[PDB]
DNA sequence: CTGCTTATCGGTAG
DNA sequence: CTACCGATAAGCAGACGATCCTCTCGAT
RNA sequence: AUCGAGAGGAUG
């Protein structure tokens, strides 16, 4: 640790937790594709609200194939993680093509969907497999790679 | 009881965790490359999807298992029929278009002798040896999901004692069949003369 | 994102000052004041009316110090230019290199954001007899001679090295190596022939010392 | 060993001897203490081929 | 998932949007045929899952001598009679939870005190 | 495939056990597994031992061999010392590998049994000891019987050992590696190497 | 001595038992795995400890 | 449980 | 919006493997 | 005498 700090424990444990790997991988609990059609109206009855607040009627497409994310309640407790922050690194990875929404931590189940957008050999549908392919395997969400599990030792 | 014809099968899994596309291919006995396993059985006698993974899987509930075959079918909607099943199965020569019809009575015999000698080694059996071909893929995949341990080699009773009868045996064996054809060596020798 | 504007900036703010340190380190003029510049009054004066950190508001030449012209007569003229460009193709390179071969300087620092493209790499070394070198900024937000590990080398001149070579009956081969890539004899930027010497510390004698020829 | 269940992560299942060199150690007991030994001879045996190429 | 087969031919089924009322058709690349989809499940990974932990159990368990027998009671019955096994999935960071067999009754419970379970 | 091993299983069993089906050959039932292995190889090791059988009606679970048994086993090692003038001699060791009482057990078929160690202490009733009072304080301590669904049971613990081996004076009272040791030296001390 | 040979056998009696406890624990998933290691690598580690702590 | 060779990937110039 | 160069990631191959000592046996 | 194999001794 920085001269300036010595026993502060708090420190160290930001430090651990800037430092530390970390891929949307480790949080994925499954992945899975659906056939969303009509876009304000979706045919989960999982999702009710989101879908239901979203506000999006303030500016204000499209997009036919959906992939939804379901995550792990288990690892957003150790190691420390915001649905929005997860979002954002999404998005900031593609740019602006493909629209994506999620919940709130405070809901009961945590999850995530994605929309491919918009250009305009169809076959539309094998590619968006390897969206879902990169976006476990190379996607960063905090930390420097090569590290893994890093530890507290005094 | 038939010698020691050591014929070694292979049954791969190519790709690792999380790759593109993992595709399941074997290796056969006098054959260049490896073979995806959906032109094997076509190669047999089994035809359809779906037919094919009743052979594999045999719980057509649990589907990951399912799931795990699709890059297989959707490497071979290439071959659908028996005959040209054993065209791909051909490549033992370069372009040995004198065999268009004898390069698949080079490879039917093969899946007679080459592949699974035990089981049997005779002509009338197909779905034999398809079960079994498709009991492998079983287990390399029973172990690719990690619902079952891998195979410890170091396992006593994985393992057998050459002893001095069998010792005496292979020695024996191939002392007689020296002695054998030195018989018709000499014989190709009398007629020639008388002889005698 | 406003902490990574605000991350951004920091980092720039440390490399700038590990910057002041190297030229100093070479035997330029720099005040211990002009250094230790804190992070108030660096968050205005190099930017914008919004907040946005101007690169090209930051290059400067270098003098050096009364005492090194005393062992170097040939040291004089050194120029640095930060980029805000991050692709830097065979274009851009025209322009820095025609800057300098006009204003008579020798040595040219050119610090850039994310990387060099090979067409550009190409055209560096073959105008002599000034040279030019280059640093990536990530490879600067720390000083590397600011480490345990590391020991301070000491660049010694032509008319010296000659009495190494006798004094201890040497020929060039016979020395110890330094690479010419090497973090440090980058940091001090070395030459064909040019020979370190290093002032290591030691649990047998309080101090000792070697030296190394360069490669 | 088959004298034992299925899934006993135990001490004595796993290899603990309990005995001292005095009282005796007991069937089970002996045969670990015979996997571990073993070890021993077997690094000496073909590890210093290495330990001694390191020296040349 | 569950993906379906075509009759006649008897091969695999390959998605397809319908490109005027907006709905999902399977068919074979080889004769024609063409079915309605069910539920909107295409595709599906799993990375943390929850089957292949009990596995191998029948009707001919409570009879293997290699397997412990414990003091548990069914919430059904109220037997003390039962066989037991730590989760069958041999992964690395799986846990060390146990799995109880019912015998007067055939029954299926764990020891897990906390996370629900569906079997 | 075979639907019902309930019985197929037991009557494979019960024919070996008579001596019916060679008492080398083994055969393991898999239940977790759902399969059932029988083979006849050449090379397979295996050994002794006891049963053991709940099949007992007024007496629990317990071995088969009783003492009447023992009698009529060493009425024949003493019946040739003596009086050996032809007076109705029998009763060898495979009179019991036929009236089922030791079968031949390989290393793959050790793995679906459960074996007991010291027959007497090994079945007998609670009382219990192990901390009760009381006991011999200058004894061993045994890891005690936990388990009792048990099928087999060892002839005698000391039969692990080798022909070298069992030369040595209290080996369990020995640091492994010097057991290993005397059985490199025993084989080079000195004495009668044959009465010739 | 007599009284000591006692108290040996005791002193591995609440180590052969403070195992059972951490088994009974983890086998009711409550063990609550270290920073960075598996939930049966804290036990395993745990474990071997309590033996050889019981051992010297 | 490797330094060296063979193969397919992106960059700027005809 | 295409061929020529060049520079890197990907995949088959190598040449090593403790010291000294005593004996016996079969061979062109 | 030369080539080839195997067993043993000392570091455990
Ligand atoms: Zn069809
Ligand atoms: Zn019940």
């Amino acid at each position: 640790l920085e001269p300036g700090h010595a026993a502060d424990q708090e420190q160290a444990k930001l430090i651990r937790s800037a430092i530390e790997h970390t891929t949307l991988k480790s949080v994925t609990i499954a992945s899975e594709i659906y056939y969303d059609p009509d876009p304000r109206s979706t045919v989960i009855p999982e999702d009710e609200e989101i879908i239901q607040l979203h506000f999006s009627l303030l500016d204000e497409q499209q997009s036919p194939w959906l992939l939804r994310l379901e995550l792990d309640r288990a690892a957003m407790n150790d190691k420390d993680l915001t649905m929005g922050q997860v979002g954002e690194r999404i998005k900031q990875t593609f740019k602006n093509d493909l629209f994506v929404i999620w919940s709130e931590d405070n809901d009961e189940k945590l999850i995530i969907r994605c929309r491919v957008v918009r250009p305009k050999e169809a076959e539309e549908d094998h590619m968006l497999k390897k969206i879902e392919n990169t976006m476990l395997e190379n996607i960063t969400l905090r930390g420097v790679e090569n590290i893994e599990r890093v530890v507290m030792m005094k | 009881k038939g010698s020691r014809f050591i014929s070694t099968l292979q049954v791969k899994l190519y790709g690792r965790e999380g790759s593109s596309a993992r595709t399941i291919k074997a290796t056969l006995p006098y054959i260049k490359q490896d073979i995806p396993i959906v032109i094997i059985f076509r190669a047999l006698g089994i035809i359809p999807d779906g037919e094919i993974l009743e052979h594999i899987c045999y719980d057509v509930n649990d589907w990951q298992m399912l799931e795990m075959l699709k890059p297989c079918v959707e490497d071979g909607f290439v071959i659908q029929d028996r005959e040209t099943a054993l065209d791909f199965i051909g490549r033992r020569g370069t372009a040995l278009g004198i065999k268009k019809e004898k390069r698949i009575q080079y490879a039917k015999d093969i899946l007679q002798k080459e592949f699974l000698p035990h089981i049997t080694q005779l002509e009338g059996f197909e779905s034999r040896k398809a079960f079994f071909l498709g009991y492998m893929i079983n287990r390399l995949l029973l172990c690719a999901l990690d619902r079952k341990d891998q195979d410890d080699r170091d396992h006593f009773g994985k393992k057998r004692l050459d002893l001095a009868g069998p010792l005496l045996a292979q020695l024996f064996k191939t002392l007689f069949k020296k002695l054998t054809k030195d018989i018709f060596r000499y014989m190709q020798r009398t007629v020639e003369e008388a002889h005698d | 994102m406003d902490q990574e504007n605000e991350r951004n900036i920091s980092r720039l703010w440390r490399a700038f000052r590990t910057v002041k340190e190297m030229v100093k380190d070479r035997g330029y003029f720099i005040t211990q004041e002009e250094v230790e510049l804190p992070l108030e009054d660096f968050k205005a004066k190099y930017c914008d009316s919004m907040g946005r950190p101007q690169r090209k508001m930051m290059s400067f030449q270098a003098n050096p110090t009364e005492e090194s012209i005393s062992k170097f007569p040939d040291m004089g003229s050194l120029w640095v230019e930060f980029c805000d460009e991050p692709s830097v193709g065979v274009k851009t390179m025209k322009t820095f290199v025609i800057h300098i071969q006009e204003k008579n300087f020798q040595t040219g620092i050119f610090v850039y954001q994310n990387n060099i493209t090979p067409s550009a790499m190409k055209l560096v070394p073959s105008i002599p007899p000034a040279t030019i070198e280059t640093f990536n900024e990530a490879a600067l937000v720390v000083n590397i001679t600011h480490h345990e590990l590391v020991p301070k080398h000491i660049r010694l001149s032509s008319d010296e090295k000659r009495e190494l070579l006798k004094r201890y009956r040497l020929k060039e081969s016979q020395l110890p190596r330094i690479q010419r890539a090497d973090p440090v004899a980058l940091y001090l930027g070395l030459k064909r022939g040019e020979v370190v010497k290093i002032i290591r510390k030691s649990e047998t004698s309080g101090r000792y010392a070697s030296y190394r020829i360069c490669m | 060993l088959p004298h034992f269940s299925k899934d006993d992560y135990s001490p004595e299942s796993k290899g603990f001897v309990e005995n001292s060199y005095l009282r005796g150690l007991t069937p089970q007991e002996f045969f670990f203490h015979a996997m571990g030994g073993r070890e021993g001879l077997i690094d000496t045996a073909v590890k210093t081929a290495e330990t001694g190429y390191i020296q040349r | 998932t569950t993906f379906r087969f075509c009759r006649d031919c008897n091969n695999m089924l390959y998605p397809r949007e319908d490109k005027e009322n907006n709905r999902l058709l399977f068919e074979c690349r080889t004769c024609s045929y063409v079915e309605e989809a069910g539920s909107p499940l295409v595709y599906r990974h799993e990375l943390i899952t929850n089957i292949g932990e009990t596995a191998g159990v029948v009707q001919d368990i409570g009879s293997d001598p290699t397997l412990p027998r414990s003091d548990r009671e069914c919430p059904k019955c109220h037997s003390r009679e039962n066989v037991f096994f730590q989760s069958q999935q041999r992964r690395k960071d799986t846990s060390m939870v146990l799995f109880f067999v019912c015998l007067s009754c055939s029954h299926i419970f764990t020891s897990d005190q906390k996370n629900k379970r569906t079997q | 495939v075979h639907r019902n091993p309930a019985r197929l299983m037991e009557t494979l069993r019960t024919l070996r056990r008579k001596g019916d089906i060679n008492p080398e050959v083994s055969m393991i039932r898999d239940i977790r597994e759902k399969e059932l292995k029988i083979f006849t190889d050449a090379g397979r090791v295996y050994r002794p031992l006891f049963i053991v059988e709940d099949d007992e009606s007024l007496g629990h679970k317990e071995l088969k061999v009783r003492k009447g048994h023992i009698a009529k086993l060493m009425a024949t090692e003493y019946q040739d010392i003596e009086g050996g003038f032809e007076d109705v001699e029998e009763y060898t060791w495979s009179s019991l590998l036929n009236e089922g009482l030791v079968e031949y057990i390989d290393a793959e078929e050790e793995e679906s049994i459960l074996i007991a160690m010291q027959p007497e202490d090994l079945e007998p009733a609670e009382a219990n000891e192990e901390n009760d009072l009381d006991v011999d304080p200058a004894k061993r301590i045994r890891v005690s019987h936990h388990a009792t669904t048990f099928t087999h049971c060892e002839i005698h613990p000391s039969m692990i050992l080798g022909v070298a081996a069992s030369i040595i004076p209290f080996p369990d009272h020995n640091q492994s590696p010097r057991n290993t040791y005397q059985s490199a030296m025993g084989k080079q001390a000195m004495g009668v190497f044959l009465t010739n | 001595d007599g009284p000591t040979m006692r108290e040996i056998t005791e002193t591995i009696a609440e180590a052969k038992k403070k195992v059972l406890d951490v088994t009974k624990e983890a086998q009711a998933n409550l063990l609550t795995a270290k920073h960075g290691m598996t939930l049966r690598e804290s036990f395993e580690d745990n474990v071997v400890r309590f033996l050889n702590e019981a051992r010297d």
